[PDB]
């Protein structure tokens, strides 16, 4: 808990945060992926259909 | 003729044999390949 | 233990450092997902 | 018998070679793995060490992801059934959207998202990939050949999974991941756009496969039969000659008229190999966009009876 | 031419057939028995191809063909104009090929080099003898040969491929089109290795074969040597062919189906054969 | 029990680490995705059916 | 019999631990899925069909 | 925070901007991509259907 | 036992903050799999 | 032996092994007492 | 009979208990698969008849 | 007698690898053949007579 | 040490300064941009 | 004559090796007796 | 005949007389089994009405 | 010898591998009789 | 190989080969008189 920071002893500070940055950007186009696939959350498909666009 | 050229030799005789004979016990050409193909290949690979 | 060789207070200033971006992503975030779930919640 | 040279007699094993330090960031470089006697039959018999480095992670990140999107699909395609997932592993497929949906990204996860998914993750994984060949060549001072040469390689894959199908306005276009599936497609290419072998460079993307294996036989058989003479060191070989690589030009220079150097024979290999995806990828690119029969096409520019 | 180093390698001897006949140079070129054998026969080969051109209608060099007889004449001969040519400027090419491969082992002996290069083209030569005369002879005519154009081999290629559907399902084409790509890919590296190592960043000094080690333990975790290379060439290439020369041996002979239709025996296996789900369930 | 913490005298904690997220993060993915195909447990298909979206 | 603990001293704690986890996952998973692929065991479809949730 | 400044002195300069103008670069062309292949945001087509153009 | 270069109060220092870090992880979990359950039970 | 552990490594490394085990086996056995009580097998 | 500890003269024991867990792992995968195939065994179709969960 | 002189000719390990290879091999053959007639199959003579399937 | 690349405290807290001096300016450039679209063609 | 394990250290190996077939063995026999109790194949 | 020991080798005649000693056995026992006169597991379900 | 054994090494060998096989062969003179009495295959 | 190695070795290997066919032949005679061949 309070005890934490002491991942810096072990790991790399580079590393750590080149991993932490690949994850994060794979994860967040993953899920915006998975949004665009879904009809009912495809927010361009959603205004479209709202604003009667082609 | 060499060691490993006599194992060879024995290899392919013996993965004919258990191929035929594990043929006919597992009722499919497969299985017999399967068993006599992996034990070929370990008598090939340990010669003297 | 220590391998990439940092002193406590190096290693309790990077935690700081880390932390507070940490911090200020989840926030945006939880900001996000909040905006989101009025616009069309999911659940 | 006589010795061929194809098959080591004695292997010799010493300290493992650690490499050479040059620029390279030695923290991301690992320790060595164990020592392979049935490679060291062929080759050497040390395996690694691998250097790990923030393209690495990108890279091997991307391609787990990818090769993870695919296989949960299959296992998805076979019902979690894992002896249905042996029975049909070359069966199962992951296919790009249907044609209807034309370059959005609109399409399900099951009829078309997950192979967009994929197809993110393999793009990231393979341009990771090329940025890693280059850079582990500029930290030891070398020359950037490999990184030119595998940018041939991604041309060609390139215009299959992403600039073709762009051009052509639908991600269908595209190859599917699967075993069996991607033979369907190539076949299914070639019938489509009339006959591929009258499509001239598809016709020169095997020219260069052919002459590849032609010339890669040729060069192993040729050092091979100069390595009494110390022919393998072609470094040394080429920044002092000896009689291996004044034998080696002898013999072509007798056979067939002219030879090569020990160094000029690699810049022949290096173009002779990039040849064969640098003229495919113009050949796919061109079907479909510029050409949509082969055949007539080949009779319009006498390369088939009319 | 001469070579600067080329005079003191130009010595009589290491002629299987002829002796001193035939032991001499024209310009670069060494002749021998073979190479007198060799010129005969790629002479009447070509001048025949000619003559069959002129038979034929066409001086297009893309629309002339050298038809193999029709499968009514079986293994026997066949009039020039329908087939005899054809068989006949095979003979002339199995001769060229063969007396090419004994006079670079001529070449070799009187060089001192090993015999690799000569035995890599005699697979060469058992692929094309097979695709000529050993699969037409076993099928039982000579009309299953390809013919000698520039885009009709083509036409027999697709034709004999679709025969039995698609081609790729064949198992050793599959294997042997895994070692030309692996090949083509070897190639590759190989080149570009040995020309990153001699041709540095400029100003910098030639590179070792330890950085050539080095680069490829970087990038995959493994380097196979400088000698592991041109044996995995060797063998990479040979296996390609040899494979090739299967796929097609036994295609027509001991396979007369189509081949996606023989990987059903591993779908239709006892244990797994009858489990719903899947693609064949 | 109370004595599982010499496993770090055997295991390299970096090793450790890096295996347990990977394995962890790929496991938690499945889950998701197997969640996602399951008609009755798909989240989105669950609101756009209760909510009219689709 | 109450002398197993000597197994350590011929195998390497790091080798027999590694492959044990692994093995251990695998057939999990292996049960786990066949579980899901038999339809009369396939807890998430159970749900379904007792809750009337498709 | 006020202290990420010293993110400059653990990354090198050079590899943090060449990876920034990558990674803008690739996510601009990815947005005008996916916005073209979208029908409905598509501005060559809007106007060639607001003023009447094909 | 020393295959690491590791000391013993070193590992139980790093066996502490590691299950600290793994109670919380399934602390959430727990939280999580309640929600879910209440919401949608499994069983 | 091989590994070079003193007897009181190997007595202390399998009695943390031996835990482990029957903490795992502990869990196993009250996860299919559950299974078998919601949905048995037999 | 009283002999055959001097097995562990002739054979290293690493490679025999390797064997030995890997002999008897396969073993068993066998007989129960051969069990679960023949319909009179199968477990879970025994159950699924005869509680009428299908 | 006199057989002991096998070991003179042949490494022991060897011999032992083998021959359990063997026994093996030959035990799991005759196993699945009587599994292959229905007159030997136990688990097919038990279905029928406890009128299990 | 102070650091793995080899900046000095000084050098890296200007060096971060004409960053976000640089950051700010795309930043800015870009909300206008959206807030056009937006007011164009809204997406919500 | 290749391990180089006495004669004292065989002993030992072996025994344990026994305690542990005579475990398996027991737990394989109480598994055959249920399973036969509860569908016999003879 | 004796000379053989000092003209081939012992361990190579001893294993290749085992392997196709070995390999005939088996072929006419399967041989046996493939008929069905001599098939002797089918003798004895015929004789019992075992089938 | 071309093992390199003893005569006593070989002697040694040759009794407990007849051993093993005395045991291995009533183990299974034993099996095939009880599967005789149950079916006969005769 | 010694002239008296090799007279031993062709005991030893013709006194096993004896064994081997009075087993053989007692095993063939049983065979004959369950069920004669011709
Ligand atoms: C593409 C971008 C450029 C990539 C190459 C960059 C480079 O200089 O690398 C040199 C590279 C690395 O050297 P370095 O580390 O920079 O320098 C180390 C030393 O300076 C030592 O360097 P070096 O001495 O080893 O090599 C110097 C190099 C420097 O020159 C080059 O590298 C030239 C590269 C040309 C590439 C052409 C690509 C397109 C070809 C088809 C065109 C249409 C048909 O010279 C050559 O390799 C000679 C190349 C051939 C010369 C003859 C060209 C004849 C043209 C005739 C027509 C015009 C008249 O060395 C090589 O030999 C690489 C060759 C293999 C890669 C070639 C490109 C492959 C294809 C690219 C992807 C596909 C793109 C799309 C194609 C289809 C479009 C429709
Ligand atoms: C009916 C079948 C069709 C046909 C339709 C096709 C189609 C369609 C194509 C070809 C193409 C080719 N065909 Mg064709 N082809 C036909 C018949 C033939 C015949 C013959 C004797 O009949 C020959 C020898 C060939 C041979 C070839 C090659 C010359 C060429 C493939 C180049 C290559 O190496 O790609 C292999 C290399 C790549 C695909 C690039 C790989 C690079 C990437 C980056 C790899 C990444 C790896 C990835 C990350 C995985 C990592 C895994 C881990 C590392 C383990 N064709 C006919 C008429 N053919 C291709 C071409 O380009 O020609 C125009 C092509 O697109
Ligand atoms: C000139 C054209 C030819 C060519 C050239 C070529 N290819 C190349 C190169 C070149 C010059 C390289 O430099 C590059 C290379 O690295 O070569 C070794 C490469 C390469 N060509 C490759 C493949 C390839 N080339 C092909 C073809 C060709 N390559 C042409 C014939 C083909 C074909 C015919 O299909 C293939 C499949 C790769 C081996 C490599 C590029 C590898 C790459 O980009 O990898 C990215 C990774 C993935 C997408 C998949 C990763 C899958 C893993 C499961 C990830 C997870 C790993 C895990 C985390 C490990 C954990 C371990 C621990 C638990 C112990
Ligand atoms: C076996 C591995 C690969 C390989 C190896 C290989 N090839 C080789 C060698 C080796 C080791 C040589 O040493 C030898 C050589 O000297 O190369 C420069 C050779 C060689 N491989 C060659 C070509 C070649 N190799 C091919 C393939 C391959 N070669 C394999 C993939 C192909 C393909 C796939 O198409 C071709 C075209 C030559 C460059 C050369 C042999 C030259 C030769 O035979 O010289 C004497 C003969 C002539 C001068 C010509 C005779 C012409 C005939 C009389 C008439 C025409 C007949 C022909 C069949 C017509 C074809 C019509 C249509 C089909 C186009
Ligand atoms: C490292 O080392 C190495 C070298 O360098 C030391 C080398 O050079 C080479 C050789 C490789 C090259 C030079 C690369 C280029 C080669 C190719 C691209 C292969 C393809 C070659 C061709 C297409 C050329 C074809 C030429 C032929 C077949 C020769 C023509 C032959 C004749 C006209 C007839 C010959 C017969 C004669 C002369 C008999 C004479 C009788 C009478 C005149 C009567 C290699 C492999 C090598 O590994
Ligand atoms: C019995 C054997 C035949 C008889 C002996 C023949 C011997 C030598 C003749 C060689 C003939 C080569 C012909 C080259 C033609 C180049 C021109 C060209 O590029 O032709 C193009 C198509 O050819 C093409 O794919 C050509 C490309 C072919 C595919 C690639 C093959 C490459 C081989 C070498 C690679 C190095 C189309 O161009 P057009 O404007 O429609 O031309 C019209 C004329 O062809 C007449 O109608
Ligand atoms: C990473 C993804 C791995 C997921 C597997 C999850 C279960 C792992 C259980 C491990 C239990 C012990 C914890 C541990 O050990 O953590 C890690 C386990 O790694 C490992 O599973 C390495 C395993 C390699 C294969 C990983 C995939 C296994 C499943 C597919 C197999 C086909 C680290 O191990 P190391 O110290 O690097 O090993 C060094 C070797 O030289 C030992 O011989
Ligand atoms: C150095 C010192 C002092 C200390 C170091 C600290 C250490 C060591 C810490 C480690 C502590 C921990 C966590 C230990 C954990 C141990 C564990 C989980 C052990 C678990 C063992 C489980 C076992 C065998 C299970 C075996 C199961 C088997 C065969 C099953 C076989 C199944 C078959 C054949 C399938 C049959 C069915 C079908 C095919 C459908
Ligand atoms: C047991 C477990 C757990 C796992 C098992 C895993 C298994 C079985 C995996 C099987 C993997 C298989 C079969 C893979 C086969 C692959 C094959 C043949 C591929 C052939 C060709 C592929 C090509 C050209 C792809 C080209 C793609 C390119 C250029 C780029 C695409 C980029 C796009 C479309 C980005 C799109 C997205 C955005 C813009 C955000
Ligand atoms: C090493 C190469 C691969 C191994 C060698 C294979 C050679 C071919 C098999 C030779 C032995 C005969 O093997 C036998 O063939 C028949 C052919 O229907 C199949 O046998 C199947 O039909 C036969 C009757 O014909 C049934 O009695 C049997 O229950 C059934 O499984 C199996 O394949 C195998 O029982
Ligand atoms: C390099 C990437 C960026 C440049 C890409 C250039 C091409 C981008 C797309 C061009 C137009 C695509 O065409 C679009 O496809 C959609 C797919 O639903 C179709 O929608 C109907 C329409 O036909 C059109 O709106
Ligand atoms: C020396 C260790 C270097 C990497 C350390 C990164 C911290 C642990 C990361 C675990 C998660 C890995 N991954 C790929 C899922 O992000
Ligand atoms: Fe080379």
């Amino acid at each position: 808990m309070s005890k934490f920071y002491k991942i810096w002893m072990i790991f790399d500070p580079r590393r750590v945060f080149v991993a932490q940055g690949v994850f994060l950007f794979l994860l967040a186009v993953m899920i915006h992926l998975i949004l665009l696939s879904t009809p009912s959350y495809n927010w361009l498909e959603i205004s479209a259909a709202k604003y009667n666009r082609v | 003729v060499s060691e490993f050229a006599f194992r060879l030799m024995m290899a392919a005789v013996i993965f004919v044999g258990v191929g035929i004979m594990f043929a006919f016990a597992g009722g499919h050409w497969f299985v017999g390949l399967v068993v006599g193909g992996l034990v070929a290949a370990f008598f090939a690979a340990t010669p003297n | 233990l220590g391998y990439t060789g940092l002193t406590d207070e190096q290693a309790q200033e990077l935690h700081s450092v880390y932390m507070s971006g940490l911090w200020l992503f989840s926030a945006v975030a939880i900001v996000a997902h909040l905006a989101v779930y009025i616009w069309r919640p999911w659940f | 018998a006589e010795y061929q040279n194809i098959f080591s007699q004695v292997q010799v094993r010493g300290p493992a070679d650690l490499g050479m330090t040059e620029d390279v960031n030695l923290a991301n470089r690992s320790g060595v793995g164990p020592f392979s006697t049935l490679l060291g039959w062929f080759g050497n018999a040390q395996l690694g060490p691998i250097y790990l480095g923030s393209l690495g992670v990108l890279s091997l990140f991307s391609g787990l992801m990818w090769f993870f999107t695919i296989g949960i699909w299959f296992w998805y395609q076979a019902g979690w059934n894992p002896a249905v997932f042996l029975r049909d592993l070359f069966f199962f497929s992951l296919e790009p959207p249907a044609p209807e949906y034309g370059l959005s990204f609109a399409a399900p996860l099951k009829e078309g998202g997950l192979w967009l998914i994929a197809s993110f993750f393999m793009f990231v994984a393979v341009w990771s990939w090329w940025g890693r060949t280059y850079l582990r060549a500029q930290a030891l001072g070398m020359g950037k050949h490999t990184a030119w040469a595998f940018l041939s390689a991604i041309w060609l894959w390139m215009v299959l999974g992403f600039i073709r199908p762009i051009l052509m306005g639908s991600w269908s276009e595209a190859v599917p991941y699967g075993i069996f599936s991607h033979l369907d497609w190539t076949n299914n290419f070639s019938l489509v756009h009339g006959n591929l072998f009258y499509n001239p460079f598809h016709g020169l993307s095997i020219a260069f496969l052919y002459g590849s294996a032609l010339l890669f036989a040729m060069h192993g058989a040729t050092i091979l039969a100069v390595s009494r003479f110390g022919g393998e060191r072609e470094l040394e070989q080429i920044a002092d000659r000896g009689t291996a690589a004044e034998r080696a030009a002898l013999f072509w220079r007798w056979t067939m008229g002219f030879n090569a150097t020990m160094e000029g024979i690699h810049r022949w290999a290096i173009w002779m190999a990039v040849l064969v995806t640098l003229t495919g990828g113009i050949g796919i690119l061109l079907s479909g966009t510029v050409v949509d029969n082969w055949y007539v096409w080949g009779q319009n520019h006498g390369m088939a009876p009319l | 031419a001469l070579l600067s180093f080329e005079q003191k390698y130009r010595v009589p001897g290491g002629t299987l057939v002829g002796g001193n006949l035939f032991d001499f140079w024209v310009g670069p070129f060494y002749v021998g028995f073979f190479g007198v054998a060799t010129f005969f026969f790629a002479a009447l080969g070509i001048i025949l191809i000619a003559w069959s051109a002129v038979l034929q209608g066409t001086w297009n060099p893309q629309l002339i063909s050298v038809y193999p007889p029709a499968l009514e004449y079986g293994l026997g001969g066949a009039p020039l104009a329908k087939g005899g040519l054809w068989q006949i400027i095979t003979i002339c090419a199995t001769g060229a090929f063969v007396s090419w491969a004994l006079r670079e082992v001529e070449i070799c002996r009187k060089l001192g080099i090993g015999y690799h290069i000569p035995f890599a083209f005699a697979f060469a030569i058992l692929a094309y003898l097979t695709l000529v005369l050993f699969r037409p002879v076993m099928m039982g005519a000579w009309g299953y040969a390809f013919p000698y154009g520039i885009w009709t081999h083509l036409d027999w290629v697709s034709n004999t491929g679709y025969t039995y559907g698609n081609f790729h399902y064949n198992p050793a084409h599959m294997i042997a089109i895994s070692f030309f790509f692996t090949n083509a890919l070897a190639l590759a590296l190989h080149g570009a290795l040995v020309l990153s190592a001699a041709n540095p960043e400029k100003g910098k000094e030639m590179r070792t074969p330890d950085h050539e080690d080095t680069f490829f333990r970087d990038l995959v975790g493994y380097s196979i040597g400088t000698l592991g290379i041109h044996r995995l060439g060797l063998l990479l290439s040979l296996s390609a062919v040899f494979f090739s020369a299967l796929c097609m041996i036994i295609t027509g002979t001991i396979w007369f189906d189509q081949w996606v239709d023989w990987w059903q025996w591993w779908v239709k296996l006892p244990w797994w054969a009858n489990i719903p789900g899947g693609i064949n369930g």
